[PDB]
C-alpha cells in the first residue's frame, strides 16, 4: 500500500 | 522522574516494541516544558507512529469485517462494536498526540527544522482522526490536517532544501492527504511529481548523512506517483 | 496383435513372432525361409490338431493372450517325406534336476 | 548431492503401482536421509500430498529391489498446472539375466545356505550384495557428478 | 536367424537380432575369422541343457520386445527348478 | 453474555489482533463452568498463547539488555524494575490461566482428547514459570510441570495413535522441557527421536484433516534435534 | 529457535 512517514 | 532516566526508559521499551511504555515516558518528558531535542523528538515520534500505527491496521482489518459480514446481523453488530472501541482508542491517542503538540512542542520550537517536524504530525494525527471521523465533526478534522500541513510547507519551502527528509517526507504525508481525505488525485501527484523533481535536481548536493533518508523518501514519492496514475 | 511363437519338430525349435491375423499358409512361408521346404511339404500343427493353410492363427487359438514372448505357443511341424508326410514328431526338452534342499 | 530443498511449496501427486510388487515409497530428507513410508500393495493407486523440490524414490518391500518412477529412478514433483494432480507411475525395470535369477534365489533360499551351492564362487558375492538404497544413492550421486562435470 | 544348439542337441533357431542380447553369443558370432562367405550362424553349448537355453531363447525374446516399451512390462516367469541352471547360463551367456 | 456472543467475539478480537480482549472474552466462557468444544478449547488456547507470548518475548529482550548494562548502576536498575514488572505480568497471566484449568476445565474435561490438550497446558503455563523462577520455588514449579506432561504422557500413550498432532505436539513440548529446564539433552533426544520414529510408522493412516499440524510438528522435532546434537 | 506448539 501507499507509504506515508 | 528525571529527564533522561525517561529517555533512557523510552529506548529499553523500543528495544523491546513496547511503543505504549516509550509514548507514555516521551509524554512525561515533553510535559517537562523544554524543547526536545533531535533524538527525543525522534523517540516520541516512533513511539506515537507505532502506536496509532498498529491502531489504524487493527481499525481497517475490522471495518473490512464489518462489511463481508454484510447479511450476517449478530456478527456485523459485533465487527461495529470492535471498530467503534478501535476508533476510540485511535482518537485518545490522537488528542493526546495534539496536546502535546499544540501545548509544548510547536510553542517551543526554535528551529525551522523542529516547527516543520511538529506541524507535518500535527496534519498527520489529524489525517488519522479524519480516517475514522463521520458526520459534521469530519469537516473540522480535515481543516486543520489541511491547516497545518499548509503551515508546514510554506516555512519548508523557504527555510529547507528539496533535498532535505523532513521536507520530503511532509510532501509525502500531504499527498496521501490529498489522496486518501480529499479525493484530489490530481493535487496528491501534482504535489509529490513538484517534490521529487525539486529534489532530484539538487540530489547531488546532499550530504552522506541524509543521503539514505531522502533516497528512501524519494522512492516512496516515486511509487505513490506510479500507483495513483495506474488508478 | 503379436503372437510369440515355437515352431518344433523333431529336436528343432524356432522361435518367431508373427501377426495374429496371419494365415497358417503365411506361417509356413516363414518355415520355408529358414528351413528350405515349400509351404506344399509342411503340416502346422497345434497340439494333435492339423491346421488349415486358410485359417488365420488367431483362429487357430494363437492369439496374444495366450502366445505371449515369455511363454510362446508351440506349433508341431512336420515335413513330407517322398509321397507321404512323416508322423508329428517333436522330441521333448531335457527335465530339469531335483530341486536342491536350501531351496 | 541428493536431498530435498525446504521449498514451502504444495503439489498433489497420485502413486499409480504399475507392478504385482508391495511398494516401499520412500522420501530423501533436508540431508538427503532416506525416510521409508508405509507400502503400496500390488496394483493399488493412492493420492498423495508433496511438494515441489522434494525428492522421492522407490523400492520393494520385501529384498529391496529398485523401481522406476514416470520411467526415471527418482521423482521431484512440479506445481499443478490447472490444479491437475501429477501421476507418479511406479514401473517395474527390466532387471538383467544375472540379476533376476539372484532375486528369484533370494526369495527361495536362506543367505546360510548360498555358500552350499554348486556355482563359482562369485555368485555367492553377487547373491549377499543385496539391493540396497545407499548403493543407488552412491550410484547416483557419481552419475549426477558426471552429468554436471559434462555440462561444465 | 541363428541356430542355438543345446548339450542335448535340441536346436534352437531365433532371430539374430534377439541373440545378439548375450555379450557371449555376439563375441560368438563376431569372432576373427567371421567373414567367410560359408559362416554357419550356430552356436553350440556344450554345458547347456536343452530346457535351460528354450528359457534363455523366451528370454531373449522377452527382452527385445519390452526394452524401450510403453507398456507395462510383464514379470518374466522362472520356475524354481530351473532358478539355480538358469542363472550359471545367463552369467556364462553375458544376459 | 451467551456463550455464542463471546465465542463469536473473541474471532473479532483475534482478526483485530486485540489477544488480550480475545482472552478475557473466552474467560468469560470459561467461568459458566461448562466444557469446551475442539473450537472453543482451540480459541481459548491461541487467545492466552499470544497474550503471554507478548511478554515472553518482551521478558528476553529487557534481560538482554540488563547483560548490556553491565557496570552501568542506574541503567541496570531501570531494566531490573522493568524486567521484574513484565515478570509480575508473566507470573499473573501463568497464575490465571492454571486457575482457570484447575477451577473448570480439567474436572469437567470428558474426552482424552481434551484431557491431554488441558494437562498439556498445565505443563506449558507451569514451564512458563519455571522459566522465570528463581529460588526454591522453580522446584515444585518444575515437579508440576513434569506431573502435568507425564500424567498426559501416560494416556496419550493408551488412547491415541502416535500420528495425532496433540500427542507429537505434547512429547515436542516435553523433549523441549527436559531440555530448557531438567538439563537432561539426552532424555530430550531420547523422547523427540521416539516421537518421530513412531509417527513416520503409521504416516499413511493419518487424514488429510489432521496431516498439516502433524507434519508442522516433525519438521520442529527433526529442528530440534539437529539443534541439540550441534550442541 | 527451537519450535514448541
Ligand atoms: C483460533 C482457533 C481456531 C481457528 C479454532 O483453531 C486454531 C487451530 O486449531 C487447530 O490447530 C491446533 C493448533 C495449532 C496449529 C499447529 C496451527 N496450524 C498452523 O498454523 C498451520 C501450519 C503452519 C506451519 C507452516 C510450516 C511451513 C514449513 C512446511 C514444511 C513442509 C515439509 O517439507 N514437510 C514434510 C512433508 O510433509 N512431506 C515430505 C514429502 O514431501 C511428503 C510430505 C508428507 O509426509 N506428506 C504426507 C504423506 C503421508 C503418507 C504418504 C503415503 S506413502 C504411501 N501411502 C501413503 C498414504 C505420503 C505422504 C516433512 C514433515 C516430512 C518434513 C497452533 C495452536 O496454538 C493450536 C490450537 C494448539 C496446539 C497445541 C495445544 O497444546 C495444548 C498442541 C498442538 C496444536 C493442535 C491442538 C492443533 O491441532 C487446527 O487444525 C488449525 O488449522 C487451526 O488454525
Amino acid at each position: 500500500r501507499r507509504a506515508t512517514v | 522522574m528525571d529527564k533522561n532516566e525517561l529517555v533512557q526508559k523510552a529506548k529499553l521499551a523500543e528495544q523491546a516494541e513496547r511503543y505504549d511504555d516509550m509514548a507514555a515516558c516521551m509524554k512525561s518528558v515533553t510535559e517537562q516544558g523544554a524543547e526536545l531535542s533531535n533524538e527525543e523528538r525522534n523517540l516520541l515520534s516512533v513511539a506515537y507512529k507505532n502506536v496509532v500505527g498498529a491502531r489504524r491496521s487493527s481499525w481497517r482489518v475490522v471495518s473490512s469485517i464489518e462489511q463481508k459480514t454484510e447479511g450476517a446481523e449478530k456478527k456485523q453488530q459485533m465487527a461495529r462494536e470492535y471498530r467503534e472501541k478501535i476508533e476510540t482508542e485511535l482518537r485518545d491517542i490522537c488528542n493526546d498526540v495534539l496536546s502535546l503538540l499544540e501545548k509544548f512542542l510547536i510553542p517551543n520550537a526554535s528551529q525551522a527544522e523542529s516547527k516543520v517536524f511538529y506541524l507535518k504530525m500535527k496534519g498527520d494525527y489529524y489525517r488519522y482522526l479524519a480516517e475514522v471521523a463521520a458526520g459534521d465533526d469530519k469537516k473540522g478534522i480535515v481543516d486543520q490536517s489541511q491547516q497545518a500541513y499548509q503551515e508546514a510547507f510554506e516555512i519548508s519551502k523557504k527555510e529547507m532544501q528539496p533535498t532535505h527528509p523532513i521536507r520530503l517526507g511532509l510532501a509525502l504525508n500531504f499527498s496521501v492527504f490529498y489522496y486518501e481525505i480529499l479525493n484530489s488525485p490530481e493535487k496528491a501527484c501534482s504535489l509529490a511529481k513538484t517534490a521529487f523533481d525539486e529534489a532530484i535536481a539538487e540530489l547531488d548536493t546532499l550530504s552522506e548523512e541524509s543521503y539514505k533518508d531522502s533516497t528512501l523518501i524519494m522512492q516512496l514519492l516515486r511509487d505513490n506517483l506510479t500507483l495513483w496514475t495506474s488508478d | 496383435m503379436d503372437v510369440f511363437l515355437m515352431i518344433r519338430r523333431h529336436k528343432t525349435t524356432i522361435f518367431t513372432d508373427a501377426k495374429e491375423s496371419s494365415t497358417v499358409f503365411e506361417l509356413k512361408r516363414i518355415v520355408e525361409g529358414i528351413l528350405k521346404r515349400p509351404p506344399d511339404e509342411q503340416r502346422l500343427y497345434k497340439d494333435d490338431q492339423l491346421l488349415d493353410d486358410g485359417k488365420t492363427l488367431g483362429e487357430c487359438g494363437f492369439t496374444s493372450q495366450t502366445a505371449r514372448p515369455q511363454a510362446p505357443a508351440t506349433v508341431g511341424l512336420a515335413f513330407r517325406a517322398d509321397d507321404t508326410f512323416e508322423a508329428l514328431c517333436i522330441e521333448p526338452f531335457s527335465s530339469p534336476p531335483e530341486l536342491p534342499d536350501v531351496m | 548431492v541428493l536431498r530435498s530443498v525446504n521449498s514451502r511449496e504444495p503439489s498433489q501427486v497420485i502413486f499409480c503401482n504399475r507392478s504385482p510388487r508391495v511398494v516401499l515409497p520412500v522420501w530423501l530428507n533436508f540431508d538427503g536421509e532416506p525416510q521409508p513410508y508405509p507400502t503400496l500393495p500390488p496394483g493399488t493407486g493412492r493420492r498423495i500430498h508433496s511438494y515441489r523440490g522434494h525428492l522421492w524414490l522407490f523400492r520393494d518391500a520385501g529384498t529391496h529391489d529398485g523401481l522406476l518412477v514416470n520411467q526415471t529412478e527418482l521423482f521431484v514433483p512440479s506445481l499443478n498446472v490447472d490444479g491437475q494432480p501429477i501421476f507418479a507411475n511406479i514401473t517395474l525395470p527390466v532387471y538383467t539375466l544375472k540379476e533376476r535369477c539372484l532375486q528369484v534365489v533370494r526369495s527361495l533360499v536362506k543367505p546360510e545356505n548360498y555358500r552350499r551351492l554348486d556355482i563359482v564362487r562369485s555368485l555367492y558375492e553377487d547373491l549377499e550384495d543385496h539391493p540396497n538404497v545407499q548403493k543407488d544413492l552412491e550410484r547416483l550421486t557419481q552419475e549426477r557428478i558426471a552429468h554436471q562435470r559434462m555440462g561444465d | 536367424y541363428v541356430k542355438l544348439i543345446s548339450s542335448d542337441g535340441h536346436e534352437f533357431i531365433v532371430k539374430r537380432e534377439h541373440a545378439l542380447t548375450s555379450g557371449t553369443i555376439k563375441a560368438m558370432l563376431s569372432g576373427p575369422g567371421q567373414f567367410a562367405e560359408n559362416e554357419t550362424n550356430e552356436v553350440n553349448f556344450r554345458e547347456i541343457p536343452s530346457h535351460v537355453l528354450s528359457k534363455v531363447c523366451m528370454y531373449f525374446t522377452y527382452k527385445v520386445r519390452y526394452t524401450n516399451s510403453s507398456t507395462e512390462i510383464p514379470e518374466f516367469p522362472i520356475a524354481p527348478e530351473i532358478a539355480l541352471e538358469l542363472l550359471m547360463a545367463a552369467n556364462f551367456l553375458d544376459c
